[PDB]
RNA sequence: AUAUACCGCCAUCUUCAGCAAACCCUGAUGAAGGCUACAAAGUAAGCGCAAGUACCCACGUAAAGACGUUAGGUCAAGGUGUAGCC
């Protein structure tokens, strides 16, 4: 009957089961062919209530045929999302900026990339099983300074705000010697993964671990060779990788804290004895006690590589520009 | 563009001549040499540690001088800058007088238990926008238990330098400057807020005094 | 934006890095204090690791 | 569990209205009744029809003033008289709305053969009452 | 035909007191955790208890009882997804 008819809200309810259209009907349309001078019509001005033909009628109603098509053809798009280190993987996925405080203070230089996502779960007393999202962004605009934070809710959208919402809170000031590079060679291990990250001169690429490009990326280091051994997960990765890039010497505190001239020398060039640094005040008048072949206990993966006897077919590959 | 009278006292060294309001005859007799025992003496106090007379240990005035000179300093500087100044303490012993001490002088205190969270949720805890008090002056840097009060390692955090009266349990690690001190003695306490009121109340009248040089000029 | 790491430098040590990266449009006040009069000590925050074998504290007893 | 008219709470971002934010055992209490005619007192006869036209009309002006009806409607009856108070938005020209006034209060009123009276009221949102 | 697609109306724990968005901290920034009034990190809109309201009172019995638990129950109240018969 007609009280069997019921409204709108009480239809995609019961349809859509989220529980475990009405865009283009304007009010002066009709199917049988019809004017009103209220609407559909110029305005108080046909005058007059009257009637459409049929044929003319059959010219407007395949119209609403197109235009419904067309609108569910704009429903379906793919959308060009770029990919980040894989399709269907929140990779290296950019979101934009973050967002700005609650007073002024923007972030417009800054760039938001995903490290790892994780359906994380705990067994609750009610519901059982309580799935929560824990991801992992890096903050950074290139210019020395970076960061990153963790995020953690029970939804997708909701838990990567928070994340860039707080590694801004939390920066370091990765120092460069000029722009591309690090200082000195360093190897660290943060709590069983041993990093070795050694200064590699320019136009090397990023040949360095798939975080790690998207890390330096954000920091503004061009090209520097990074082999992680041990375990590599993915939060004890980074947080190794930003101790290390922040525990760093300065030409200029390498002079400050010994005195002397730091010398360069570079294989290009010359024997040409360029100084970067000299120290911010005294002079010593004593040269270094030049002992040769000291005890500073050097690697194996770097002897082997100098020495070249060892070999891999994934040693020396010709990837992809970054 | 006032920062004339800004620039200035930064070249200057001791512009308040802060140093005549302190001696260390004056400091010895309110007992600021005392400490705990030689058991709870914090491995990072040892450098201000003259030494251990019978299981107490005393410590170096000439190093409290060029620390309180030092520190002084600080909070003078910034009460001429219109700093905002905190006065944190735990003790429940000087809670009236470190109060007594704020109203006497321009600035505010916190005498009282630390809602956890108070500098770092500031902008919901209070209103959406709040000045952040940009000096902390620490008279016990422990609590009613004797861990490190919270304050010092949210200041460190939310980036505003600290003060404090570090005694021989706790951590100077986190303030900013430290001065090692008796903070548990009431006469030591009662020249403790004497020195960080006459600093700033000097403070106060040196900026009005220069803003109307300058205003004549 | 804030750099709250308490354990990777000083407060000075980040206040004068986040300005000279650019992304403090502007300096704390205290900032120019460190600046004119700093202390003898770098507050920077160290783990207290606790004396073990044949190291007891360089302290001297008062007689 | 009861579910009677309560929305439930699920996130702070569903609208409620006031009518529509308390639960049925407050109709006297915190509400009132949204129709007014003498059906159902005690004993009083043309009840039974009178809910027939009162359950005619909130699916009526519920289409022919289609996503610009705000709230339900308030159905009153004066002996041959009754007037129709209604919120609606602000939205639709109100060339279009007078057509709708002035064709509705002749379309009922022939139909029920009594004088039908309705009078509007505008507000441009709608009065949220509580965000869940 | 399917309540093992659902709305709609409910049963149960519920004669409960919890659930919670949003931020902050602690765990070397791991799953997570966040209690100490002579107080060591929590703050909290919002919901429910409570409080108000009905009945003969402020008592009482009603009414109220969130989030969830059991694919609880109902296509046979009505509507309706999918598949079917015409
Ligand atoms: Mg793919
Ligand atoms: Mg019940
Ligand atoms: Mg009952
Ligand atoms: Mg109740
Ligand atoms: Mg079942
Ligand atoms: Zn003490």
């Amino acid at each position: 009957s007609f009280f069997t008819k019921l409204t709108a809200d009480e239809l995609w309810k019961g349809a859509l089961a989220e529980t475990g259209l009405n865009r283009g009907q304007i009010i002066g349309e009709g199917r049988y062919g019809f004017l009103w001078p209220g609407l559909n019509v110029p305005l108080m001005k046909v005058q007059t209530i009257a009637q459409r033909s049929k044929e003319e009628q059959e010219k407007v109603e395949a119209d609403m045929i197109q235009q419904r098509e067309e609108w569910d053809r704009k429903k379906k798009m793919k959308v060009k999302r770029e990919r980040g280190w894989s399709g269907n993987s929140w990779g290296g996925i950019s979101l934009g900026p973050p967002d700005p405080g609650p007073c002024g203070e923007t972030y417009e230089d800054f760039d938001t990339r995903i490290l790892e996502v994780r359906n994380v779960f705990t067994m609750t007393a009610k519901e059982g099983r309580k799935k929560s999202i824990r991801v992992l962004v890096a903050v950074g605009n290139g210019k020395g300074a970076a960061g990153f934070s963790i995020g953690k809710a029970t939804d997708r959208m909701d838990a990567f705000r928070k994340a860039k919402n707080r590694a801004v809170h939390h920066l370091h000031y990765i120092e460069r010697y000029e722009d591309h590079t690090i200082f000195h060679d360093i190897s660290l291990r943060f709590k069983r993964t041993h990093i070795k990250m050694k200064k590699q001169p320019k136009g090397y690429g990023l040949r360095c671990h798939r975080a790690i490009i998207t890390i330096c990326r954000l920091i503004g280091i061009k090209d520097m060779y990074a082999k992680v051994s041990g375990s590599i997960n993915m939060l004890s990765l980074t947080q190794g990788l930003f101790r290390g890039l922040s525990r760093q010497e300065t030409h200029q505190q390498l002079a400050d804290k010994k005195g002397l001239h730091v010398v360069e020398i570079r294989e290009e060039c010359g024997p040409l004895p360029i100084v970067v640094a000299s120290p911010r005040g005294p002079l010593r008048k004593d040269p270094e006690p030049e002992d040769e072949v000291p005890d500073v206990k050097l690697d194996w993966e770097d002897v082997k590589t100098a020495q070249g006897m060892k070999r891999s077919v994934w040693s020396n590959l010709k990837r992809a520009a970054t | 563009f006032n920062d004339k009278i800004l620039n200035e006292p930064l070249k200057h060294s001791d512009f308040f001549n802060v140093k005549e309001l302190f001696s260390v005859r004056s400091l010895f007799d309110a007992r600021v040499h005392l400490g705990h025992k030689a058991g709870c003496r914090h491995r990072f106090m040892e450098p201000y540690i003259f030494g251990s007379r019978l299981d107490h240990d005393i410590i170096d005035l000439e190093q409290t001088a060029t620390h309180l000179q030092l520190a002084l300093n600080f909070t003078a500087h910034m009460a001429y800058r219109k700093g905002i100044i905190l006065f944190i303490s735990r003790n429940r012993q000087f809670s009236y007088l470190i109060e007594n001490m704020a109203r006497d002088c321009g600035e505010y205190a916190h005498t009282r238990y630390f809602r956890g969270g108070m500098l770092t949720n500031a902008r919901l805890l209070f209103g959406p926008t709040v000045r952040l008090p940009d000096l902390i002056i620490f008279l016990h840097t422990l609590n009613n238990i004797f861990e490190p009060h919270v304050a010092v390692r949210d200041a460190a955090k939310m980036n505003i330098p600290t003060v404090g009266i570090v005694d021989t349990n706790c951590n100077p690690c986190l303030i900013t400057y430290p001065v090692p001190g008796n903070d548990d003695s009431p006469l030591a306490v009662h020249l403790y807020c004497r020195l960080f009121q006459t600093a700033i109340t000097r403070a106060k009248e040196k900026r009005q005094q220069v803003e109307a040089l300058y205003r004549l000029q | 934006a804030g750099s709250r790491l308490e354990t990777v430098g000083s407060i000075f040590s980040r206040t004068r890095d986040l300005v000279r990266a650019g992304v403090l449009k502007e300096k704390p006040l205290w900032f120019d204090v460190y600046d004119a009069f700093p202390p003898l000590r770098e507050p920077v925050f160290q783990r207290p690791r606790v004396r073990y074998g044949k190291a007891k504290a360089p302290i001297q007893d008062i007689w | 569990k009861n579910r009677a008219a309560r929305v439930r709470v699920s996130k702070g971002d569903k609208p409620v209205t006031y009518e529509e934010a308390h639960a049925p055992h407050y109709i006297a209490h915190r509400k009132g009744w949204l129709s007014l005619h003498t059906g159902n007192l005690d004993g009083e006869d043309h009840a039974a029809e009178r809910t027939v036209e009162d359950v005619f009309l909130r699916k009526f002006m519920w289409g022919t003033f289609p996503g610009c009806l705000a709230d339900q409607l308030v159905l009153k009856r004066r002996g041959n008289q009754l007037e129709i108070c209604a919120v609606v938005l602000r939205q639709l020209s109100p060339h279009k709305y007078y057509f709708l006034v002035g064709y509705s209060e002749t379309l009922l009123s022939y139909f029920y053969k009594c004088p039908v009276r309705l009078h509007l009221q505008t507000v441009p949102s709608k009065v949220v009452y509580k965000y869940l």
